[PDB]
DNA sequence: GGAAAACACCCAAGACACCAGGCACGAGACAGAAAAAAACAACGAAAACGGCCACCACCCAAACACACCAAACAC
DNA sequence: GTGTTTGGTGTGTTTGGGTGGTGGCCGTTTTCGTTGTTTTTTTCTGTCTCGTGCCTGGTGTCTTGGGTGTTTTCC
């Protein structure tokens, strides 16, 4: 297993978040879980975000997710639009709330 | 790459039917105002016998196919597919009776 | 550089039948970077509240912590050490 | 009176189309950057976030100030209203 | 050429079609003239910041990114444009 | 004599908004602080600094919400504040959703 | 130990805040809305706390925590 | 010292090391301390004179933090600035609404 | 002992350069002091993010410039820019 | 806060017209890249005074006691 | 108004501890050349932004009707 991705059976680059974490300027060190568990993290609410945004795309009887259907599952989860209440989706439009 | 619409028959781009829908359908369809899995389920490219319409009113192959109330133009003979059964209850509701052109139901 | 062959992966391992939109994946570019950005500043903070010059996963799991809400940083807090877990044995 | 309303607010809530006309917007946007730089250039992709952002901003406005107005039992919406909006948001 | 008050082009339908995706059901007249104000001053303060990170990157072209460091300085993080 | 209902509560308000004592028992916060914290993590100890900052910043935000709730109340016409109007405030600062 | 912010405490902060009539359901509704507000400061400061490996809570742990929220506090050594 | 050589009274010394310590950039430039020292300095100017005025006006030859307040609050581009900041014992300026008062 | 630093010199240099007859308490100056560190983390964060926008190591005048530009209003960072280009200019033409 | 009057604001329906919008082509400023070229920032070092800590003494205004003032509400 | 009379601002003498100033020292800014590179500089390419132009009709909008829902009034 000679990427790191496989030595922690994750889908995101450990390598490229190493190299975001060092020439990004927050420490003058970094340690060797640091970027593990954040491309973990960062792989796991991705696709928490995924699962609704597919959810409301077969909700809408569509196979590909729009930004629509971003907006949607961002807006519609009480965590994640108390995570991303300042975020604007370009093309989402705005939930039916009358 | 064109797509047949399996209600009226006619024959059109799929992103022409996805952008601005079925000329003749959209009555009954909305097919415009429909998701591509809709628009797939009442538009297929896998169909068989183009067919060009100049008159609809005098064309006895138009009446033969049920496409002279139609915006003449690219009709297929045969098409790969049929109406899913919620869109046949949904035809059936607003009282339009549908005949498929599959071939397999004559 | 952008995440759109990682988002296609974890949304195959998710939904195998569902697709995504170019701008969808434009979104979802923005928000790996912004959440990345977010996290790995408040690590910084922290270091630097405590007087430490590197970012080990203890910060990482305090900053997760901080930013995520209850449930959420929970599950996140699990997936994190399950997967620093993983990779410390292997 | 009162139905076609609903039919609209119905619309465009299920709709994500831009709600200004883009070429009035680019216009207005070179005009009030004509007094910070003159004679600026602007990518297409700057005028289309900027006309996003507003309308989501105008859209966010308006949903308070509706919230506001039926505060006070109304149905309409007064320029106090946004006032009071903008007042309460923290804006100046 | 110079452009001269351009506010007018945010008809009063736009505005009505702004308000009721809002859910404004009745709006007064003068709402149409107060929204543009708040517009206006709204552009004014982005167009300011976006216009001074084009000039110091010694630019002549407002770009994207502009746009987002603008927005992204007000609170404004908007995604489909990069981020 | 009697004053008007009113009368010594602007009387009141031009006497604290004149002054910054902190209006809330100091005790009785400690232990509400120290009950909220016991939540998170049991024996907890808090420098007094820490308890005089949460008060300050309790009451800040507290006035600063009363505040709102005035210019609400005013709005609708009305002079007595409502749990109605604090939620239409919270709601419309972007605290409450 | 929230019925000991007493009815004159809140009277006071809301003349504070120029209120001139008050219901009664206010006293509830600003101990809840307090309670929130404490529980979020209290949590982000014991975050703090917990990751600072202290068992003291400092006056810099809620300092850190009112910045987090975007309350900046002056005056306590920051 | 480099204040005296800018005609500074705030410190460029410190101010340079502050940010080169505080993981800002890789390098910093000779003119950016400089500068932010002049700033720093006229803002602080700037409040303190208006405090002074705040702490005479109320017959004061001590400014407490009731003056900061005051000054804060009061100056338009100040208030501003430090739109969302809380001064311990700072209070709030007296302001009552016209509809309360009496008639 | 502990010789940790501050700015209280410096803003009683300033406070006595506006107003000489006007004392300050202690509670006051530990409030000039957050604000003077307070304002330096704004600028430097702000100086910061330009630099890596337009991928400079170097935080020079220029960043100063156009932070205090973008952060303060008109008249205040008017008056802001016009010192800091008099203290630079001054500082630049001695040395 | 409820009930009552009522009026005119805003919406609604309609026809007429504009210019946005859509697309196109042309031109080229300026953006992106490349190659060149140097002063500037970091490094070590030595260097000296400012800024820290201690401690001292004075007087602003905190405090307590008097008073005139001038709004409050009663009449 | 007419009136007494509660509220609040102005005034004075008294206390003191915290503001201010001054001595001692140590550590951090300071001056300095060299190193090395991030800048600046210049020159070149070429995309896309500006620039303009035509035609259509989706849209903008001017206005009559009018009703409902806002503002006021009484209790
Ligand atoms: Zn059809």
């Amino acid at each position: 297993a000679k990427t790191r991705s496989s030595r922690a059976g994750l889908q995101f680059p450990v390598g490229r978040v190493h190299r975001l974490l060092r020439k990004g300027n927050y420490s003058e060190r970094v340690g060797a879980g640091a970027p593990v568990y954040l491309a973990a993290v960062l792989e796991y609410l991705t696709a928490e975000i995924l699962e609704l945004a597919g959810n409301a795309a077969r909700d809408n009887k569509k196979t590909r997710i729009i930004p629509r259907h971003l907006q949607l599952a961002i807006r519609n989860d009480e965590e994640l639009n108390k995570l991303l209440g300042r975020v604007t989706i370009a093309q989402g439009g705005v939930l039916p709330n009358i | 790459r064109e797509r047949a619409c399996m209600l009226c028959g006619i024959v059109l781009p799929g992103r022409v039917f996805m952008q601005n829908g079925c000329p003749n359908c959209d009555s009954v369809l909305n097919l415009r105002d429909s998701d591509q899995a809709t628009v797939n389920e009442c538009t297929s490219s896998s169909f068989e016998g183009l067919v060009a319409v100049g008159d609809n009113e005098h064309s006895w192959v138009a009446k033969w196919l049920r496409v002279d109330r139609f915006q003449p133009g690219l009709y297929a003979v045969r098409v790969d597919g049929r109406l899913p059964s919620d869109i046949v209850a949904a035809l059936e509701q607003y009282g339009v009776y549908y005949r498929p052109r599959d071939g397999s139901v004559i | 550089e952008s995440y759109s062959i990682y988002v296609y992966k974890v949304l195959k391992q998710v939904h195998p039948d569902t697709g995504i939109s170019s701008k969808a994946m434009g979104i979802m570019n923005s928000f790996v970077n912004d959440i990345f950005e977010r996290i790995a500043g408040e690590a910084s903070r922290l270091a630097h509240y405590n007087k430490r010059s590197t970012i080990t996963s203890r910060e990482i799991q305090t900053a997760v912590r901080l930013l995520l809400p209850g449930e959420l940083a929970k599950h996140a807090v699990s997936e994190g050490t399950k997967a620093v877990t993983k990779y410390t044995s292997a | 009176p009162g139905t076609v309303a609903l039919r609209e607010i119905r619309r465009y809530q299920k709709s994500t189309e831009l709600l200004i006309r883009k070429l009035p917007f680019q216009r207005l946007v070179r005009e009030i950057a004509q007094d910070f730089k003159t004679d600026l250039r602007f990518q297409s992709a700057a005028i289309g976030a900027l006309q996003e952002a507003s309308e989501a901003y105008l859209v966010g406005l308006f949903e308070d100030t509706n919230l506001c107005a039926i505060h006070a039992k109304r149905v309409t919406i007064m320029p106090k209203d946004i006032q009071l909006a903008r007042r309460i948001r923290g804006e100046r | 050429k110079v452009l001269r008050d351009n506010i007018q082009g945010i008809t009063k339908p736009a505005i009505r079609r702004l308000a009721r995706r809002g859910g404004v059901k009745r709006i007064s007249g003068l709402i149409y003239e107060e929204t543009r104000g708040v517009l206006k001053v709204f552009l004014e303060n982005v167009i300011r910041d976006a216009v001074t990170y084009t000039e110091h990157a010694k630019r002549k072209t407002v770009t994207a990114m502009d746009v987002v460091y603008a927005l992204k300085r007000q609170g404004r993080t908007l995604y489909g444009f990069g981020g």
